[PDB]
């Protein structure tokens, strides 16, 4: 099985263009667990498979890369995903992580508290979010669009994300946002990626690749989540970590992506084309300053 | 489990946390768990501390902060610079001492001129 050796599954345009009602997500293997290779944390395998798929995307990888990592605390006091980010990113990349409670991490900056307390003074190159609110488990009525931390993440994309930057934001069947789906239309490309290590979950990472700051695709956010659930309900995915058997090319390619300062009026077809190819970032080149407010 | 919080609280009642942890494990105390073991192509150089994983076939690579007693216990680091030597980096550990990553690093020192674990790599 070829798909078992891939890091996971990415939502295809076949289901992006459908028009269906939002249905209940029923996975045939729901809640089934896969043993982790070498007693290693499950978040190791999930983050590595996420990084392996991003290795196939047109990520902008500059010097002094600015990465922010929300929901980085897990497994009672540690941050295995941040360590994977350290293994994946260039050695000169800046990692800022954050979660609600105290934890120990290999990031350059670690901030405790609500994600709203994370004040980003400049613009960043890559946003990873594994945030999930426990109250989402209290399924009472219909599955409606959620605010929660998504309001903060949507404002971050519109204000504190470099042109050409990219995001990877965890969603589930009930942890999702209309506004965030519609923001994917402001990137050069988008998808939802589901790791094979956690294929038994409705969890997926909403990916926006290369931020353009302008609407490229008009997306109905509510209808697109229904398409996401329709895809999960239609697509067998077997638990697997086979993609981690060969890690000879795991590290993010040292692309040396240039960082340029441009006025909005100066952004033309060439700039948009370079941004869409992962060949350019537009933001400040000050010194990154992200503190607790 | 709750045993990690037990030994992590114990090194808060001492003036020498390194010897406190080492005396605890040497007397049969439960080794500290939940260290962040990485998955690596075991084709690395083998040095003690590295910016990227450098495990040999006889090594395992851990996230540096998770194997540092002072990071895990949230106590002051003893380094004169005040900078942890493991945090933000990766620490290679012999495969036979995987049962207790924290106590190994507290029990050994990388070679100054050579950067390999003395007795576990250093050939000077
Ligand atoms: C998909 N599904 C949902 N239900 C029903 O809908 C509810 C809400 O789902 P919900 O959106 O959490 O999604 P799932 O439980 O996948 O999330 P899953 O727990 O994987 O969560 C995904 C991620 O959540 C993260 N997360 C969940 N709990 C917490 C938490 O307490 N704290 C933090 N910080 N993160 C959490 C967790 O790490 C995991 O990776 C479910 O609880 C069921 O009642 C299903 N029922 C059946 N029979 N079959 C199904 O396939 C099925
Ligand atoms: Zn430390
Ligand atoms: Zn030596």
């Amino acid at each position: 099985a070829s798909a078992d050796w891939k890091p996971g599954h990415a939502m295809p345009s076949l289901f992006k263009v459908q028009n269906v009602n939002l249905e209940r997500c029923e996975l045939a293997n729901y809640k089934q667990s896969i043993p982790m290779p070498r007693g290693v944390h499950m978040n190791i395998a999930k983050y590595m498979q996420l990084c392996q798929y991003l290795n196939t995307c047109t990520l902008a990888v500059p010097a002094n890369m600015r990465v922010i990592h929300f929901g980085a605390g897990s497994d009672k006091g540690i941050a295995p995903g941040t360590s994977v980010l350290r293994q994946w990113l260039p050695t000169d990349a800046i990692i800022i992580d954050n979660d609600l409670n105290e934890f120990v991490s290999d990031a350059d900056i670690t901030l405790f508290g609500d994600c709203v307390t994370v004040r980003v003074g400049q613009q960043v190159d890559l946003v990873i979010s594994d945030m999930y609110d426990p109250t989402t488990k209290n399924v009472t009525g219909s599955n409606e669009s959620k605010a929660l931390f998504f309001t903060y993440l949507c404002n971050l994309i519109n204000n504190n994300l470099a042109l050409g930057g990219s995001v990877a934001i965890k969603i589930t069947e009930h942890s999702w946002s209309v506004e965030l789906y519609e923001l994917m239309g402001k990137f050069a490309w988008w998808t939802v990626f589901c790791t094979n290590a956690n294929a038994s979950s409705s969890e997926g990472f909403l990916l926006g690749i290369n931020y353009l700051g302008t609407i490229k695709e008009n997306i109905d956010g509510g209808a697109m989540h229904a398409n996401y659930i329709f895809w999960r309900n239609s697509t067998p995915m077997n638990l697997s970590t086979y993609s981690l058997f060969d890690l000879s090319k795991f590290q993010l390619k040292l692309k040396g992506t240039p960082v340029l300062q441009l006025k909005e009026s100066q952004i033309n077809e060439l700039v948009i084309s370079l941004l869409s190819q992962g060949k350019l970032l537009i933001r400040d080149n000050d010194t990154l300053s992200v503190s607790t407010d | 489990f709750a045993s990690n919080s037990s030994v992590l609280s114990l090194v808060n009642f001492t003036v020498d946390p390194q010897k406190a942890y080492l005396d605890f494990v040497n007397a049969g105390g439960a080794p500290l768990t939940n260290c962040v073991k990485m998955l690596t192509p075991k084709t690395g150089t083998g040095i003690a501390i590295s910016v990227k994983p450098e495990s040999t076939a006889d090594q395992e690579t851990y996230g540096g902060a998770s194997v540092c007693l002072y990071c895990r216990a949230h106590i002051e680091h003893p380094d004169v610079s005040g900078v942890c030597k493991y945090k933000g980096k990766f620490v290679q550990i012999p495969a036979q001492c995987v049962r207790d990553p924290v106590g190994f690093c507290l029990s050994n020192t990388p070679c100054n001129v050579c950067q390999y674990w003395i007795g576990y790599g250093c050939n000077c």
